[PDB]
């Protein structure tokens, strides 16, 4: 699972 | 873009803010119950996405 930081 | 947490509705602390693998919804790991101490390495689906499963 990816976070809002790792996606942005 | 600015996703927000389903529980607390804030978009802060990006590092802890899990994204749903099935939609554009989010949850802080620290808002999750039961206890989620880390970001899971596998897929993760929010409760709205669980509702659509069979
Ligand atoms: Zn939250
Ligand atoms: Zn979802």
């Amino acid at each position: 699972a990816r976070t809002k930081q790792t996606a942005r | 873009n600015k996703v927000t947490c389903l529980v607390c509705r804030k978009g802060d602390n990006d590092e802890f803010l899990l994204l749903c693998d099935g939609c554009d919804r989010g949850c802080h790991i620290y808002c999750h119950r039961p206890k989620m101490e880390a970001v899971p390495e596998g897929d993760w689906f929010c409760t709205v996405c669980l509702a659509q499963q069979v």
